[PDB]
């Protein structure tokens, strides 16, 4: 049969599931982390240096996971199954290469093992990986498993995906009988900090930092970063709109009430406002504490003596400020979708690690520091006995944080909690969906209702239906089937791209004519200004269209905000797409033809142009179509397949769109719950609690999605023979009859194994 | 009308959400009857009738001008032309900094005059032109908007929504042997504490008579009598 | 339906073009809100008045909601007719979107499709978009009662 | 259907451009009138530039207060850092040819109160540093570089640039397909 | 697990016929629907007890331990 | 604009370019060329890019043999291969129909006019000498150009 | 702070007198799932 | 390991939100039965539809039917699977009401039921909780140290 | 006022000098507007603020349905305006809240 493609692009779901599981955050995340963000830590930790004996130092070569140099193979991890089964820790050694000098200018390599790495289930470390079911089967693995989690002391931990607000970008909230604040948290490397902004009194607009004593007036920090004329201030944060001008003019005013201002003038007043460094390089304590205080107000380091790209962030801070002042609902939605972010177990494995390897080499140098304090007979030969010793603090601290959930961060100061969870296993479903599940950021304040209704923006990115109940309703949120999440990528060589393509730098351009053209912000960072907006987002579509830039990178256009918006991080939610152009999909069919042929993998559709990743930005910027049917030309996208706007609990769900939309949600509640098959090792595990049924049927009505995630192959029910009619009387209230000789036969029938351990604890007697 | 207005009412909190004072009014038309009431219960009118306002300054003089326009006055329905709007700057302008002497060129181009550790004068200029436009020049300062109503038929009704009940019940033109506000304790401490028994009853009875809840009427008045 | 929407999309393009007689107690924006939503739900109205006027004797769910044991015409007429209006607080759906409820939609598009009204009923089953604003309203109601 | 050559040139040459926000463009229909430089000052190692355009004195001066305030006030110091950026060439046309030089270290030029600085330091009076902090430490540490400010000589660097464009010709070969890539 | 022995509505043995089922499928290939019907599956019941089995003691086997 | 709050016309007290609310789109495009007076997302970007065109051709004539006029270009930093870059690089050509383009290389690209600088520009020449570091005046930016690749 | 006092021995709702003295665990008590019976009398 | 009868108070589910407890096990001949003498694993009561307005679990229970009297599974995806109307032609193939409504006798009287019943296959899914891990009841025994209470 | 000197490009303000002139002086640089009989006026526009109608009634724009009210006797009303929520859990149905047309008793039906 001819393939059609109202009906056949459809397979673009299973192509795109092949190689991006559902269990795929966790798994490109954590490979991400253990493949280059392991460099990055040791690269950034690479040297560690005493104030005694200058001539010697220890220097942090290389880093890798479960793999030594001796052999082309990887040493042998005890299989998962196994670790389990002995209440340890699935993990790999970390070996690093040492140069440690030795007294007699000798230098040379080694292998050392500094510690056991908690390796995640099916990752590149990982045993599991590429096995054909027959090493599975020898390994005492389902070949069904999702993968994704962690074993340490033999139970299943899964570090949930995180929710949280969009780091380096401006918020503007408003409110009633307060004022208006609006906030940009800013998060750096080693140092996050929130530069608040907020309207005390009579329209005056003030900077309010925690760092800062009081909060600065808005005249006096503008005047600080370079921008001290005055006019221009009043021409950057206003423009050529009356209204503006008279909203903003007392913070102009008070510049001069004060006293008249220089430019170093307004950099000692905030200077005199910094509150204390622990007393460390008291010599700092002048106009030049304001630098420092500058560089650590946000993460537009500056590390010269041109303020205009901080000047022109701020003044965009202040004329968003000025807009909501002018009027409300020029606020942002803080639960829009497009304004969260996603952190994954490989960011906070690196974060965790990072602060482990911190607290690892300052115990290092001090135990390096007692040793060689010592007069005579300084002898180095093997001064590595303490690191062999030494290396139980990095594993002790990286398998607690997974087992416990309290992630301890001394550097970054805060305590999280429930950053893990036990992996449920109550049914394949069950362990399935706590897979590509949210968690949303606490401190939410849980009274109001904001972040708990669900949105209009989140259609095909998280699941519809899929919200528990009780009390968290709301608040944790599962990942759509057919979505990705975006990594971060380098920024640096899209600005230069930006600037090929016709944008001009801030620094080339003046105060008068910046809000007289669009401004191109990259990552919400005013990079410049272009004429042609539309041409450029054009140009930079057709350049990611063709591979030029990362698939990942969102390019859309504000109209109330004059701006083209181009973003890098990851964490951006996206699902993909088929592009329409010109009033037609790019399918056409002769790609399907190929994709079911075997080839044309999900990669080529966007190595072609014929599929793009958008994420809740750019669909401000788009106009997609649900069908083929309803392409009007004048559509930008077509939608794949709609039904993948539902997670994988809910398409569990036979006709779900011919139900009340609570039905659906409850089903996601209880599917979890269903008692069936768990695995096909299930008999060879031994699990603290778990409910198996003797006689599971596959569902006669199932749907794409339960055959997409082999639900099928582990069912969870039974197709009862049901007459929906009024019997016996006993029925009534959700109360069911069951047929006697129909349990007699094994209908429902299941059953319960429950483990015990006990350890036969050796005394110090 | 719910679980904050049942909290509200039993908690006898000073300070509630949307205090409505309903007044019934004496005659029966929209036009020079019950604008005229609604008038006499508003916010501010300044910025209403001011139509501009000025930052003048002279070799000597300075000038905060402003044309009050007569045709906003006359089209809606307030008595005011000069004197009081002078008199109300007068008490605004002293509340905020000073007033010594509101001065009237003539035809509604009354100017304020201000004079005096430098550069204040031109500051409190400044600050007296931002804040003038905001001063009440007519109403009670304590309505923050008065809207007419219909009770489905012919009487224009008019419920606003302040905090100041002896106001409404003494002024011209509202009935105040029929005005009542939800506010229980403004029902206290101008009525007494028999009418603030009886607008608690009221107030929760018809709070849960709102939502279809059958509550028998002695279980709300013995909530009352408890209460006071 | 059809006539239904063709007198909201007239209004419509009234109030895109030019400007319409705003109603006394609210202000423009929301007066093709008013107008539109009663036009809507006068629709669905009459649409599960003449469904439960032909629904058969005998219909199980007629019985449960004459004798009142179970259910409503309100129910009866949603599974067969039309599941008219999903309305979140207070109002139709909002703008998820940049002014718009879904991409889906073109801009600045405030047609009934587009903001919520549900064409179908529960027998002919829900489009995406429609889906999408029933389960916002579900969720709306479910909200604030924890 | 015609064409216009345009040629690189000025490979040694460091043409900055000032960029004067204090002013505009053109007041009126005409250009406004090019203000008059005296005193002009460069930091090496910092890329600071400091342009002194004295005050008129016929009007609008106010020297009681300008004498009892500060003592040196009659000139006025626009000062602005020279940001280095890329593919900003400066053109001219001669022949019907648009001669391109690169442009170094565009600066943008504010009012500076250098004599403010110095009354309130008078008032006021009565380790490595490194990254912004040792910008500002050079800056104020090494500087003193005076320049002596020379209007006039246009031709000579036209006619140089004219030189260099005519005696150099080079083709290109890069491909297309090559070019985007290389973007 | 493995095809149950009865069908759980009418007692009828269905577990006879879970291997002269598969055999249909593979030699001599039916569809699903006569080869039901060539077993004497005909009420829906019995065919449902069938059509909807799924065979997981051959993939527990593959974790047989005393191998 | 609006109302504005009313012996050198250019010492004179400056007040900004205030436009209502209501209508500061409409003036914006306006006194976007306005404010210098030199002496449908696609349609409208097209035919305001073939205007600047227009301009553009107007100013290279304009300056042909005027010994002061300059233009600043916005090349792209990485250019094909043919700095230590020497020579003739191209040419920019008049297309029919009133549109230009750039041939910087072997490449084609389009060319237009960028942002407008409502403020004085002046070029300069830094020579430091260790005789004797001077700086020489050259001339007057009259606008800036921007040339971009097309694929 | 995790210290536990006298006045936190009291405060609260699983304190002292919310969670003991006005309010208790009983002995002669049972739970479990609640089924129908219309064969049951009312009472 | 513990083999687990359902019984009386297990709760069961049906993939459409209809949850609920086993209020009574009865023989199998007192459940109704239909003309081939197939009897209901399951009866559930038609209360729940109404209200709840669960239409998909109807058609479920249609497809269901259609599907083990054509031999195939059948598909229930989101905004599409197999349309009413082929599941109806089924049925009506194989000597089965369009809509899904067999004529039952009842297996107390064997008369015939005065309504037609909705007659078919429904994927039932067994929930966790079980009355057996719910049943607790104390008379006397362990006591708070502290408190002296249970 | 809001305006700004040409030199220096601040904001101008007034001050008091001898004669008491009100001179616009910018601080931080040497320039002086002085007023020879010249009047500097700053006039902004307000608004007007126009009268609003009687609130009354828009009920004709509400969803009504054919249930007939508790208190029938009374009036005998055969609709009632509706809205349906979902305040209890998810596995009970939805509530519907009622106001009769004849009286405007409210009542839920759930
Ligand atoms: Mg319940
Ligand atoms: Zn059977
Ligand atoms: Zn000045
Ligand atoms: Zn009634």
């Amino acid at each position: 049969d001819e393939i059609n493609t109202a009906q056949d692009k459809w397979h673009l779901l299973p192509a795109f599931l092949k190689v991006k599981g559902l269990v795929k955050q966790h798994l490109d995340s954590f490979n991400y982390f253990v493949d280059t963000d392991l460099k990055k830590i040791i690269k950034a930790n690479q040297l560690i240096l005493s104030d005694v004996d200058p001539e010697f130092y220890l220097k942090y070569v290389d880093i890798r996971v479960g793999k030594k140099s001796s052999s082309s193979t990887k040493d042998y991890l005890t299989p998962p199954h196994e670790c389990r089964l002995r209440d340890m820790t699935y993990s790999a050694p970390i070996y690093v290469d040492i140069e440690y000098t030795r007294g007699r200018n000798i230098i040379m390599h080694k292998d050392v093992e500094i510690g056991r790495m908690p390796i995640m289930l099916r990752s590149n470390k990982c045993i599991l990986y590429d096995a054909d079911e027959s090493k599975m089967a020898k390994l005492n693995e389902c070949p069904l498993d999702p993968g994704g989690y962690f074993i340490v002391n033999g139970t299943e931990k899964v570090i949930l995906v995180q929710e949280q607000l969009s780091k380096n970008r401006i918020i503007v909230e408003a409110d009633e009988k307060k004022g208006i604040v609006q906030a940009s948290v800013t998060s750096s490397t080693h140092e996050r900090k929130s530069k608040t902004y907020v309207i005390t009194k009579n329209g005056k607009i003030y900077l309010k930092h925690n760092s800062i004593a009081e909060e600065i007036p808005i005249a006096i920090v503008l005047k600080a970063c370079g921008i001290l004329s005055d006019l221009e201030i009043m021409q950057l944060v206003c423009g050529n709109d009356s209204s503006y001008q008279d909203i903003f003019a007392v913070n102009l005013e008070e510049s001069s009430k004060l006293d008249i201002y220089t430019q170093q003038q307004a950099l000692e007043y905030i200077g005199a406002k910094v509150k204390t460094m622990r007393r460390q390089k008291l010599t700092i304590l002048q106009e030049g504490i304001e630098a420092i205080a500058t560089t650590v107000i946000a993460h537009l380091t500056v590390e010269a003596l041109d303020f205009r790209e901080k000047a022109l962030y701020i003044a965009m801070m202040t004329r968003r400020v000025v807009m909501a002042m002018y009027n409300p609902k020029m606020i942002d939605d803080r639960d829009y979708v497009g304004n969260k972010r996603l952190e994954l177990a490989g960011q906070l494995i690196s974060l965790l690690f990072e602060d482990l390897f911190k607290k690892f080499n300052n115990d290092f140098k001090l135990s390096i520091d007692k040793v060689l304090k010592k007069p005579n007979r300084a002898m180095e030969y093997d001064a590595l006995l303490s690191i062999n010793v030494h290396s139980n603090n990095i594993t002790s601290g990286l398998n607690r944080a997974i087992s416990t959930g309290n992630w301890s961060l001394k550097r970054f100061k805060m305590e999280r909690a429930g950053v893990t969870h036990v992996l449920s296993r109550l049914s394949y479903i069950s362990a399935l969906g706590m897979m590509t599940r949210i968690s949303s950021q606490f401190e939410k304040s849980r009274k109001v209702s904001g972040p708990r209704a669900l949105q209009p923006s989140q259609f095909g990115m998280l699941c519809t239906a899929d919200t528990p109940e009780g009390e968290a309703c709301g608040l944790v949120k599962n990942l759509a089937l057919m979505t990705h999440i975006t990594t971060d990528d380098e920024e640096e060589p899209i600005k230069k791209l930006c600037y090929v393509l016709g944008v001009e730098d801030i620094t080339l351009i003046d105060s008068a004519s910046l809000h007289l053209n669009y401004g191109v912000y990259l990552n919400g960072t005013l990079i410049g200004s272009i004429r042609f907006p539309t041409k450029f987002v054009t140009q930079f579509r057709h350049l990611r269209r063709t591979g030029k830039v990362s698939e990942f990178i969102s390019i859309y256009s504000n109209s109330h905000q004059m701006a083209v918006h181009i973003a890098t991080d990851g964490g951006r939610i996206c699902r993909p797409l088929i592009i329409v152009s010109d009033g037609q999909s790019r399918v056409k069919d002769i790609h399907l033809r190929k994709l079911l042929d075997g080839e044309l993998d999900f990669d080529d559709f966007l190595k072609l142009g014929l599929v793009e990743y958008l994420d809740v930005n750019e669909e401000n910027d788009s106009y997609i179509a649900l069908y083929e049917k309803d392409i009007v030309p004048s559509m930008t996208h077509l939608e794949i397949e709609p039904f993948t706007i539902l997670g994988a609990v809910a398409g569990l769900i036979p006709y779900p769109h011919h139900n009340q939309s609570p039905r659906n949600t409850y089903q996601c509640a209880m599917g979890k719950q269903a008692i069936g098959a768990i695995a096909y090792n299930q008999f060879k595990r031994i699990d603290t609690l778990l409910y198996l049924m003797t006689y599971p049927q596959q569902p006669m009505v199932k749907t794409k999605t339960i055959e997409l995630i082999d639900y099928d192959k582990l069912p969870a029910g039974q197709n009862a023979t049901v007459a929906v009619m009024s019997y016996s009387g006993y029925d009534i209230e959700d109360a069911l009859v069951l047929n006697k000789s129909s349990i007699d036969r094994g209908f429902g029938r299941c059953e319960t194994r429950r483990k015990t351990t006990t350890v036969l604890k050796r005394y110090a007697n | 009308l719910g679980v904050p207005r049942i909290k509200e009412i039993i908690n006898a909190s000073k300070v509630i959400s949307t205090p409505i004072i309903n007044a019934v009014l004496v005659n029966d038309n929209d036009e020079r009857a019950a604008r005229v009431v609604k008038g006499r219960v508003e916010k501010t009118l300044l910025s209403d009738v001011a139509f501009y306002v000025q930052d003048v300054y002279k070799d000597n003089l300075s000038f905060i001008q402003v044309r009050i326009d007569l045709g906003t006055i006359d089209k809606l329905q307030l008595e005011l032309t000069i004197e009081d709007i002078a008199v109300a700057i007068t008490r605004a302008s002293k509340l905020k900094i000073q007033a010594s002497d509101v001065n009237i060129i003539g035809k509604d181009r009354i100017a304020i005059n201000v004079f005096p550790s430098e550069n204040d004068v031109f500051y409190r200029m400044q600050q007296l032109r931002r804040a003038l436009p905001d001063v009440v020049v007519k109403g009670l300062p304590d309505i923050s908007r008065a809207v007419i109503n219909i009770r489905d038929d012919g009487k224009r009704e008019l419920l606003v929504e302040g905090y100041g009940l002896r106001d409404v019940m003494c002024t011209d033109g509202v009935i105040g042997s029929r005005t009542t506000t939800n506010h229980v304790l403004e029902v206290f401490s101008v009525l007494g504490i028999e009418a603030a028994r009886y607008s608690i009853i009221r107030e929760i009875n018809y709070t849960m008579s709102n939502h279809g809840m059958s509550v028998d009427p002695r279980h709300i008045q013995l909530l009352g009598d408890v209460m006071t | 339906v059809e006539i239904a929407y063709h007198k909201c999309d007239e209004l419509i393009t009234l109030f895109n073009k030019g400007e319409l007689e705003t109603q006394p107690g609210c202000n423009e924006e929301q007066t093709l809100e008013a107008k539109i939503g009663g036009l809507l739900s006068k629709v669905r109205e009459e649409v599960g008045d003449v469904c439960i006027n032909e629904l058969d004797n005998w219909n199980a769910p007629l019985i449960m909601a004459t004798c009142g044991s179970k259910g409503s015409t309100l129910n009866v007429s949603q599974m067969v007719a039309v599941v008219g209006q999903q309305i979140i607080s207070g109002n139709r759906v909002p703008d998820g979107f940049q002014d718009r409820s879904l991409p889906h939609f073109p801009k600045n598009s405030k047609t009934p499709q587009s903001k919520g009204f549900v064409r179908n009923s529960f027998f002919s089953g829900l489009s995406p978009p429609e889906f999408l604003f029933h389960a916002i309203s579900g969720r709306e109601g479910l909200v604030d009662t924890a | 259907i015609e064409e216009f050559p345009l040629k690189i040139s000025g490979e040694e040459e460091s043409l900055h451009v000032f960029q004067y926000a204090n002013r505009p463009r053109l007041v009126g229909r005409k250009p406004a009138e090019h203000p008059f430089i005296s005193a002009a000052r460069y930091k090496p190692k910092s890329h600071l530039w400091e342009i002194d355009i004295p005050l008129d004195e016929q009007a609008f001066y106010n020297k009681d207060k300008a004498e009892s305030e500060w003592n040196g006030v009659n000139v006025q110091t626009l000062k602005g850092v020279g940001v280095e950026n890329n593919g900003q060439y400066a053109a001219f046309v001669k022949d019907m040819q648009v001669y391109l030089v690169p442009i170094e270290r565009v600066a943008q030029l504010k009012p500076f109160f250098k004599y403010i600085d110095d009354a309130n330091v008078t008032r006021k009076q009565e380790n490595r540093l490194t990254g912004s902090l040792l910008a500002h430490k050079v800056a104020d540490e090494e500087a003193n570089i005076e320049l002596t400010w020379a209007e006039g000589t246009f031709e000579q660097f036209k006619d140089t640039i004219v030189k260099e464009a005519e005696d150099k010709t080079l083709v290109a070969l890069e491909k297309q397909e090559d070019y985007i890539d290389n973007l | 697990m493995i095809v149950p022995v009865r069908c759980f509505s009418c007692g009828k043995v269905v577990g006879d016929k879970w291997e002269s089922y598969l055999n249909l499928l593979q030699e001599d290939e039916l569809d699903e629907g006569t080869a039901l019907s060539r077993l004497g599956l005909k009420r829906y019941c019995c065919r449902r007890m069938i059509l909807t089995h799924v065979d997981l003691i051959e993939k527990f086997l593959r974790y047989n331990p005393l191998e | 604009x609006x109302x504005x709050x009313x012996r050198i016309e250019q010492l004179f007290p400056v007040r900004p370019v205030r436009v209502r609310h209501e209508d500061v789109e409409t003036v914006k495009r306006e006194i976007q060329e306005a404010l210098s007076e030199k002496p449908k997302e696609a349609a409208a970007e097209l035919e305001l890019l073939n205007a600047d065109h227009q301009h553009i051709l107007r100013k290279l004539k304009k300056m042909n043999n005027k010994p002061e006029r300059f233009m600043v270009f916005q090349l792209p930093t990485r250019l094909p291969a043919f700095r230590e870059l020497a020579g003739k690089v191209g040419s920019i050509r008049v297309h029919k129909s009133g549109k230009l383009s750039v041939k910087i290389g072997n490449v084609v690209m389009d060319i237009g006019k960028g942002a407008e600088t409502t403020f004085l520009q002046d070029v300069i020449a830094l020579s430091i000498a260790d005789d004797a570091s001077s700086a020489e005046l050259l001339g007057r930016v009259d606008g800036k150009i921007v040339v971009t690749p097309q694929i | 702070k995790p210290i536990r006092g006298f006045c936190q021995r009291l405060k609260g709702k699983q304190g002292r007198f919310r969670g003991n003295l006005s309010g208790k665990r009983v002995d002669f008590s049972g739970r479990t799932v609640i089924s129908p019976d219309p064969n049951l009398s009312i009472d | 390991r513990q083999n687990r009868r359902p019984e009386l108070g297990d709760k069961f589910s049906s993939r459409h939100g209809q949850k609920g407890v086993c209020g009574i096990i009865v023989k199998q001949e007192d459940m109704p039965f239909n003309d081939q003498g197939i009897v209901p694993d399951i009866i559930m009561n038609p209360h729940g539809f109404p209200s709840r307005m669960t239409v998909g679990k109807m058609i479920e229970l249609i497809s269901g039917k259609a599907g083990v009297l054509n031999g195939t599974l059948e598909y229930g995806t989101c905004f599409g699977g197999s349309k009413l109307e082929d599941m109806s032609k089924i049925l009506v193939d194989q000597g089965f009401n369009y809509s899904g409504k067999d004529m039952l006798y009842s297996g107390i009287t064997g008369e015939c039921l005065q309504a037609y019943i909705f007659f078919g296959p429904i994927y039932y899914q067994k929930l966790k909780h079980m009355v057996l891990d719910k049943m607790h009841a104390r008379a006397r025994g362990p006591r708070a140290v502290l408190t002296r209470q249970p | 006022m809001l305006s700004f000197c040409p030199s220096c490009n601040n904001m101008l303000l007034i001050t008091s000098g001898d004669s008491g002139v009100y001179t616009l002086a910018c601080r931080s640089c040497p320039y002086e507007f002085p007023i020879e009989g010249i009047e500097i006026y700053d006039r902004k526009k307000l608004p007007r603020k126009e009268v609003d109608d009687v609130l009354g009634g828009g009920w004709d724009n509400v969803d009504q349905t054919k249930t007939q009210c508790p208190n029938y006797d009374t009036c005998g009303g055969e609709s009632a305006y509706f809205f349906q929520l979902q305040i209890r859990s998810a596995d009970e149905p939805m509530t519907t809240f009622y106001k009769c047309v004849n009286c405007g008793h409210r009542w839920k039906e759930n």
